[PDB]
DNA sequence: AAAACCGCGCGAAAA
DNA sequence: TTTTCGCGCGGTTTT
């Protein structure tokens, strides 16, 4: 549903499924996607946003502490889960 | 100074501590000292997405099981 | 009820 | 100025 456990499994998948991409095209397309869930209220978009945002860049960070993924200058790219 | 207290390094001393912890299994109490004891929460920081990967899980409360 | 968890988002340090 | 992201106050879930 939410939390970091959530998201943390949906920045996983797009990063390996892009090779390589970048912060910004990580979130807004799990922002998009949130949004477009057929539960949700649009009065709620702004935070949500705001909130995915800063979530996304705990996720990228421990996923890159365990050399996962690249994240070298803006430029984010896929290694592998051991 | 700003990167001493970034979840990453926590991250990458936590990783040392389990793999070091054999069985598989860390206390997330242990941990907690360990790692600075900078504060609970932090931890949780780790294990929701080492969870969410599926590379770890709850084995019991204040306890986890590597893969 | 107590102990464990862990949503959230403010505001200051790095680009 | 904008991009990152430490920090910790409460609210939830488990025990």
């Amino acid at each position: 549903g939410k939390g970091l456990r959530h998201f943390s499994m949906k920045v996983c998948e797009k990063v390996q499924r892009k090779g390589t991409t970048s912060y910004n095209e990580v979130a807004d397309e799990l922002v998009s996607e949130f949004t477009n869930s057929n539960n949700h209220l649009a009065a709620d978009s702004a935070y949500d946003q705001k909130n995915i945002r800063r979530r996304v860049y705990d996720a990228l960070n421990v996923l890159m502490a365990m050399n996962i993924i690249s994240k070298e200058k803006k430029e984010i790219k896929w290694i592998g889960l051991p | 100074s700003r990167h001493e207290k970034s979840l990453g390094l926590l991250t990458t001393k936590f990783v040392s501590l389990l793999q070091e912890a054999k069985d598989g299994v860390l206390d997330l109490k242990l941990a907690a000292d360990t790692l600075a004891v900078r504060q609970k929460r932090r931890i949780y920081d780790i294990t929701n997405v080492l969870e969410g990967i599926g590379l770890i899980e709850k084995k019991s409360k204040n306890s986890i099981q590597w893969k």
